[PDB]
């Protein structure tokens, strides 16, 4: 989960077409490889507003806390018994 | 030796296996030893009953045990491949198991293994062509003071010399059954030169019972 | 008391150890079994736990956990779930055949122990997980259990005490790891014998999810004798924290390979030279002794002169007491072949669940198979030492410990012999 720590700013992907000679992926978008890295969301929004970029923001998705019990795998009367191990 | 299965004409899910009706009564008695809701605990005794009926387990005994206990068939396949008594291959009528761990190797179990090999003409893992004997080489059978020893399907034949195990295989070839015990002078596990202990008569009831009881 | 051993026949718990008397109910009652069992059941669980805690009885399975402290973990009110005694009767340890003799020749002592132990812990029934290879022993135990049900000694209103207690026998199917208590619990549940992690302990979540005690045959069968004779009688033997009598299995290179009951802190030399007829070729023919079964590290001949056969003296000899199954090895033994066969046992008896045992025990077997031939170089002894240390303590159960320990004992006491094996391989093959 170490790549999920920082806020990124990317852009909309524009056209990538085929090179007539070699079949390579040609582009005309200069900002197609431009990915920035921010410590917080607010730094990212301030940088986007400072540069006049229209932005939209997804909130951070953290995994919810789970109730892990190794004893639940061997219960007396619950469906959460494992059939094998 | 393989822990995957392939369908052969002798071993496939259309191979005919079914329990006998008295085996169904014994399965009912097995299942009534476990709590309601944990009928899956009867997988090992019912699969052992299927092996004692059929001699080995085709993959129709595993599926029948999976059906009559309402467990998934993979959870019977796991048990049949985990434990070394379940014969997934058809073994001979006398499945000889020579113990060759360290307490039996120290008392020359290699002599008995070589004697069984040159007596039957087979090696470890092979079956005689008349399907009477299968020789394998097992771990500790828990008869270490009676080393060296073998096991022939249920019975421990103990304190053996190569002459003893050749006599046992001879009178198994004659249709008879030998006596499951030590082949020396002693009876179960005592010292061979007489008892070093328990020579006095036992004290009976009430000896040394404390006060307040 | 300073000198231990020479146990008299009046203090033998396991009379009819050798099959010389009747094992059935009329013979067991005529030797003292099932005597005043109703009174023991009516005196309550706390009294039986106090008699086991007073006796200094440690767990005869091989780990030596205190039996009364262990059984008091079940002394708690019910939470809707039933409670169970589970009697460990697998005994797959090479060297060890004592539980076979208890089940086969004193079965009613084991059944009365099931009743008394399961009374002390409030247990509903007893599941004796016997080894599958002990088929005649299991039927022997079933005949005794039928005789105990028919006499009213177990079952509905057991011994007339109003405490209902069943006794079941579950047979194994050829897995040494199914004597490990959580793997045995999983094997009763119809699954692969793979050890559960700890915690949950079996007193919290054991067989079927219920509160459970897994106890050895020998620590169960001595408990009616402890509750009849008193805990102080049983604590009068052995050293302190090392009380009682112990069954010993002297096998290997001795004159008279035997099973014998002896006092706890008996010397090893006294046991071998008294009950086994001594080592073949004399005491000077002794090379090394595996003291208590295959899981314990061996001790060389210099340690065997003075060491006592209890838990603490063998821990001070940097081995363990274990199952108290004495494997004696003389000077005519290739000890590297014997320890490598022991590690070959431990990789054939390994369930494959966790990574250190599944991988490292096979890798220790390959290194030890090269060490028998000497197809190695002496940096690989320290390599195998570190591999044993990586397996030890990092596994789920103690079969990883029990596989790492004989390698460590072999290295620790016979590194020069391993080195000369490898250098004669190196000189005659190059
Ligand atoms: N008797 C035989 O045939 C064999 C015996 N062994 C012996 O097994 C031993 C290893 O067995 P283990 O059970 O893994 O050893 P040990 O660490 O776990 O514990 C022994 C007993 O104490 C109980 N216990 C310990 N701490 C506890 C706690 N905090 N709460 C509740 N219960 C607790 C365990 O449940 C177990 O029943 C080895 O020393 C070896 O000598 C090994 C192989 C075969
Ligand atoms: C791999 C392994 C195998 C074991 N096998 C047995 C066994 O066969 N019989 C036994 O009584 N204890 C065996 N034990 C020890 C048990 O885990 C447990 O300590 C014992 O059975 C019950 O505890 P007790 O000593 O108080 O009776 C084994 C332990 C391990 C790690
Ligand atoms: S260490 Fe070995 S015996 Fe234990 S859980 Fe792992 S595979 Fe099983
Ligand atoms: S070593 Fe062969 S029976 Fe235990």
């Amino acid at each position: 989960v170490n790549n999920t720590k920082k806020w990124k700013m990317e852009f909309d992907t524009r056209e990538r077409w085929e090179n007539p000679l070699m079949g390579w992926a040609s582009t005309a978008d200069p900002l197609s490889n431009l990915v920035l890295t921010f410590s917080t969301k607010e730094d990212a929004i301030a940088f986007a507003e400072k540069n006049g970029w229209s932005y939209d923001v997804e909130e951070r998705k953290v995994p919810k806390p789970k109730s892990k019990s190794y004893g639940a795998n061997f219960s007396w009367n619950k469906r959460t018994r494992v059939s094998t191990k | 030796a393989l822990f995957v299965h392939r369908d052969t004409p002798k071993n496939n899910p259309e191979t005919p296996f079914d329990f006998t009706p008295e085996n169904y009564k014994r399965i009912e008695a097995i299942v009534k030893n476990y709590p309601e809701g944990h009928k899956a605990a009867a997988v090992l005794p019912v699969l052992d009953l299927a092996q004692r009926q059929n001699g080995w387990l085709p993959i129709s005994a595993m599926n029948k045990v999976a059906e009559i206990l309402q467990v998934p068939p993979m959870r019977v396949y796991e048990v049949a491949t985990f434990y070394t008594m379940y014969n997934r291959k058809p073994v001979g009528k006398y499945h000889i198991q020579v113990c060759t761990t360290t307490p039996c190797m120290l008392r020359n179990s290699d002599s008995i293994l070589e004697a069984i090999q040159k007596k039957l003409g087979i090696k470890v893992g092979e079956t005689t062509p008349d399907k009477l004997f299968t020789l394998i080489e097992v771990e500790c059978l828990g008869a270490c003071v009676n080393a060296p020893m073998v096991q022939i399907n249920d019975n421990y034949y103990e304190d053996l010399t190569p002459k003893d195990i050749e006599e046992i295989i001879d009178e198994l070839k004659a249709g008879k059954i030998p006596k499951p015990g030590p082949r020396s002078g002693r009876f179960s596990c005592e010292p061979a030169g007489g008892l070093t202990s328990l020579t006095e008569p036992p004290k009976g009831p009430g000896f040394g019972v404390q006060a307040g009881l | 008391k300073t000198s231990f051993g020479s146990l008299k026949d009046e203090d033998r718990i396991f009379t009819n150890l050798y099959g010389r008397h009747d094992w059935r109910l009329k013979g067991a009652q005529s030797r003292g079994d099932w005597y005043k069992t109703k009174e023991i059941l009516l005196k309550g669980p706390d009294w039986i736990l106090g008699e086991v805690k007073t006796s200094g009885l440690r767990g005869r399975g091989g780990a030596g956990f205190p039996t009364g402290l262990k059984w008091s973990f079940m002394n708690k009110p019910s939470d809707g779930r039933p409670k169970y005694l589970v009697v460990n009767a697998d005994e797959g340890e090479p060297g060890t055949c004592k539980d076979r003799e208890i089940i086969r020749h004193d079965p009613h002592k084991l059944v009365e122990g099931c009743l008394v132990g399961g009374r002390a812990m409030g247990a509903r029934a007893a599941y004796i997980y016997i080894r599958g290879e002990f088929y005649n022993e299991a039927s022997n135990l079933q005949v005794a259990i039928r005789e105990a049900y028919e006499a009213g000694l177990i079952g509905k209103n057991a011994c007339g005490s109003g405490y209902d207690f069943d006794v079941f026998v579950v047979r194994g199917a050829g897995a040494y790891i199914c004597g490990e208590e959580t793997a045995l619990i999983e094997s009763i549940e119809g699954k692969q014998g793979k050890p559960r992690l700890k915690p949950p302990f079996p007193a919290d979540v054991g067989v079927f999810g219920c509160p459970t005690t897994v106890a050895n045959v020998e620590t169960v069968a001595v408990s009616p004798t402890i509750c009849r004779r008193g805990g102080a009688w049983f604590a009068s033997f052995g050293r302190e924290r090392n009380s009682g009598t112990k069954l010993f299995n002297i096998s290997g290179h001795v004159n008279n390979p035997c099973t014998v009951e002896e006092e706890m802190s008996v010397p090893l030399k006294e046991l071998i030279e008294k009950h086994a007829g001594g080592v073949t070729g004399g005491w000077d023919n002794l090379l090394a002794v595996i003291p208590g079964g295959s899981s314990t590290p061996l001790i060389p001949k210099s340690v065997c002169e003075t060491v006592l056969m209890d838990f603490d003296a063998l821990i001070q000899a940097q081995t363990g007491l274990g199952t108290a199954a004495v494997i004696v090895m003389d000077r005519s033994t290739d000890i590297v072949k014997a320890i490598a066969r022991l590690i070959e046992f431990y990789k054939h008896e390994s369930c494959g669940q966790c990574t250190p045992c599944r991988e490292g025990v096979d890798w220790m077997n390959k290194v030890m198979a090269r060490f028998v031939r000497g197809d190695a170089r002496p940096a690989e002894i320290d390599s195998l030492w570190e591999i044993s240390k990586q397996i030890e303590g990092h596994t789920i159960c103690a079969l990883g410990d029990g596989a790492a320990w004989p390698v460590q004992g072999l290295i620790r006491h016979f590194r020069p012999e391993l080195e000369e094996r490898m250098q004669r391989f190196a000189q005659q093959h190059q």
